[PDB]
Parts: C-alpha cells; sequence; structure tokens
C-alpha cells in the first residue's frame, strides 16, 4: 500500500 | 548528466536455432529520456518492450528491453542506445559469451 | 531473511505541451508487484505480480487515488522548484521519491526511509531516526521548514511503522510461494582462448533470486582482483538475476582459480573450477 502524499516542497 | 551503461545478452543461454530473449540494459543514466532499439542484422526490431522506469540510489535510471529472438550462425544482434550524453548513438553488439 | 517494500516515483516535466509524465511502480524485495504510468491508458494502479491481483476493487481505487495524488504533488513540486531554483519555463526537469521499510527475519521493523532528488541530486531526506530531515541545500533548507510546520515526518513515520510494515506482511505472506523462496544461481564456467598461452575463465551466476550476489575468484586460495572483469548484476527478465566475473590465466595454469559464489539460497557458498 502506497503512503498518502505529503505536503508539496 | 549521467552516460548509460550498457549490457546486451540472452535471458537463456544461446544455442544457435533456439528461441531465446534478447535483452539490452541500461543503467546508471540521467535524465530519464532515452532511445534503445535492438538491431538484427543492422535492423531496427518492431516488437521491443521495456521494463517500468525505476531507480537505483543514487537516483540513477535503469531499464531492460527485450524481444523475442533466435541466435543462429550468420544473424548478428545489437543494441542502439541514444541518450542527451552521446553525440551519437552507441551500438553494442551482442556476443554469446557475455 | 530480512524483506523491504519500496515504492519509486519519477515525474518528468514536459515543457512543450501538456503535463509532466509520471512513473510510479512498487517493489517487494526485488519484486516488482504494481504500477501506474500516466502514459498507459487505464489511468489506474495495476498488478504486476499474480499474488496481488487478489486484492479487491477498495484496494485498487484507493491505491490508484493516491497515486494520482503523489502525480499531482510532483507536478506542482516541479513548479515550485523550477521557481526556488530561478530556472526558465523553458526546460524539462525531473523530481523523484522513494520510500519505504524493511523489516527483520522475525518481520518486525527494522528501518524506514523517504528521499527525494530533484534534477538527479539530493533535496530532502527523512533522517533515520523518522523524525528529521537533511535538506542538501537551501531550498530544501525552506522545504525542511515547511514540513516541520506541516508535521510531515509524523506522518511518515506512522506510515513507515504502521501500515507499510502491514501490507509488507500481507503480501508476503500472499506470495510466499515466491516472495519467500530462494533461486540459488545455477553456476558454470566457460574458458575463451585470448592467445596460444593466455585465456579467460568466465565464472556464470544464472536465474538467481533475490539480486544480492558475491562472486570472486581466488589464485592458489587468496582472492584475486587484478585481470578480473565483475559485470553488474542484471535481470533476466523472467523475474531472475544474472551477473558473471572473468579472469584472464596463463594457458595451462587455469587449476590455480577458484570461483567463489555467496547466495542467500546457498546453504554454503559455492567454489567452481575450470573443467
Ligand atoms: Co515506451
Amino acid at each position: 500500500r502506497v503512503a498518502s502524499p505529503t505536503s508539496g516542497v | 548528466q549521467r552516460t548509460p551503461k550498457i549490457q546486451v545478452y540472452s535471458r537463456h543461454p544461446a544455442e544457435n536455432g533456439k528461441s531465446n530473449f534478447l535483452n539490452c540494459y541500461v543503467s546508471g543514466f540521467h535524465p530519464s529520456d532515452i532511445e534503445v532499439d535492438l538491431l538484427k542484422n543492422g535492423e531496427r526490431i518492431e516488437k521491443v518492450e521495456h521494463s517500468d522506469l525505476s531507480f537505483s540510489k543514487d537516483w540513477s535510471f535503469y531499464l531492460l528491453y527485450y524481444t523475442e529472438f533466435t541466435p543462429t550462425e550468420k544473424d548478428e544482434y545489437a543494441c542502439r542506445v541514444n541518450h542527451v550524453t552521446l553525440s551519437q548513438p552507441k551500438i553494442v553488439k551482442w556476443d554469446r559469451d557475455m | 531473511g530480512s524483506h523491504s517494500m519500496r515504492y519509486f516515483f519519477t515525474s518528468v516535466s514536459r515543457p512543450g505541451r501538456g503535463e509532466p509524465r509520471f512513473i510510479a511502480v512498487g517493489y517487494v524485495d526485488d519484486t516488482q508487484f504494481v504500477r501506474f504510468d500516466s502514459d498507459a491508458a487505464s489511468q489506474r494502479m495495476e498488478p504486476r505480480a499474480p499474488w496481488i491481483e487478489q486484492e479487491g476493487p477498495e484496494y485498487w481505487d484507493g491505491e490508484t487515488r493516491k497515486v494520482k495524488a503523489h502525480s499531482q504533488t510532483h507536478r506542482v513540486d516541479l513548479g515550485t522548484l523550477r521557481g526556488y531554483y530561478n530556472q526558465s519555463e523553458a526546460g524539462s526537469h525531473t523530481v523523484q521519491r522513494m520510500y519505504g521499510c524493511d523489516v527483520g527475519s522475525d518481520w518486525r521493523f527494522l528501518r524506514g526511509y523517504h528521499q527525494y532528488a530533484y534534477d538527479g541530486k539530493d533535496y530532502i531526506a527523512l533522517k533515520e531516526d523518522l523524525r528529521s530531515w537533511t535538506a542538501a541545500d537551501m531550498a530544501a533548507q525552506t522545504t525542511k521548514h515547511k514540513w516541520e510546520a506541516a508535521h510531515v515526518a509524523e506522518q511518515l513515520r506512522a506510515y513507515l511503522e504502521g501500515t507499510c510494515v502491514e501490507w509488507l506482511r500481507r503480501y508476503l505472506e500472499n506470495g510466499k510461494e515466491t516472495l519467500q523462496r530462494t533461486d540459488a544461481p545455477k553456476t558454470h564456467m566457460t574458458h575463451h582462448a585470448v592467445s596460444d598461452h593466455e585465456a579467460t575463465l568466465r565464472c556464470w551466476a544464472l536465474s538467481f533470486y533475490p539480486a544480492e550476489i558475491t562472486l570472486t575468484w581466488q589464485r592458489d586460495g587468496e582472492d584475486q582482483t587484478q585481470d578480473t572483469e565483475l559485470v553488474e548484476t542484471r535481470p533476466a527478465g523472467d523475474g531472475t538475476f544474472q551477473k558473471w566475473a572473468a579472469v584472464v590465466v596463463p594457458s595451462g595454469q587455469e587449476q590455480r582459480y577458484t570461483c567463489h559464489v555467496q547466495h542467500e539460497g546457498l546453504p554454503k557458498p559455492l567454489t567452481l573450477r575450470w573443467e
């Protein structure tokens, strides 16, 4: 299972 | 920035007249845009597939290109690679001993 | 033995027209099991191994939604990074991200990782404590302050120590017939004359899994590296790997040379000598 995306850079 | 390493080889030990798979493994390159053809007697082979783009810990990319082929005494097989780091396409001949 | 799950994400901007090319792949150990390619027709996360296909619609919908969200995050990032570095809109640039978890023989959490690169160089990475950040330059330092304020490490740590290891264990179970099987290298040695008094011996390891392997030459029982060549481990195309190591020897002295093969699938290392 992939992680949820992080905040943008 | 980083020029591809290239290995051209068969999936199985080669025997003339016995179908097999011709691989071209390109790795250590960046950026990801790359052109890879498999050649039979200098001519592009049409039905060539490749793996999904991935990369190593140093961020350099790798891809496997492959197609079925039959080694013979008379046919020459090769991999032709072009990449921004190359002033001209690099051609690497298949040698069944490597 | 030990095991890992890793996801790899690449986005490449296309200044001439359209959105970035986006490709994601997931691996358990050295086995790819899923992929998403923005150029492909499905626009879904897709199976690449038999043992994942049994996952139900909720799985596939969820994975697709999340990977698509990653793609949009990277699209925005490429814009942000272009600004950070004061770059033209004309050039193509790359963002890469990799994350995953390792578990030990007992399938307990060993370590986690999450790192990010811009144009093929380290940009920002989570340290092994899963709390701190390594920012490579001042743009990345800007990102690090942003990610501190947004509790980003907390969320990654929860994923890496929880969901990541839990689903890895699930996968190792469902795919046990292959994921927990080692394929020992099939080995042999070839001989190629280089002149009428010198020859290359080539020690071959074929069809092995996992990819980790060590091939070494000895002469009269001491390691030899002079006049040797070792190729990079390469995929056979059927899920297994190949490697060879070669040495040039004076003809007639072949019996001095032994090739030694170490691999997880071999209870004891193998020793090969020329026929
Ligand atoms: Co393609």
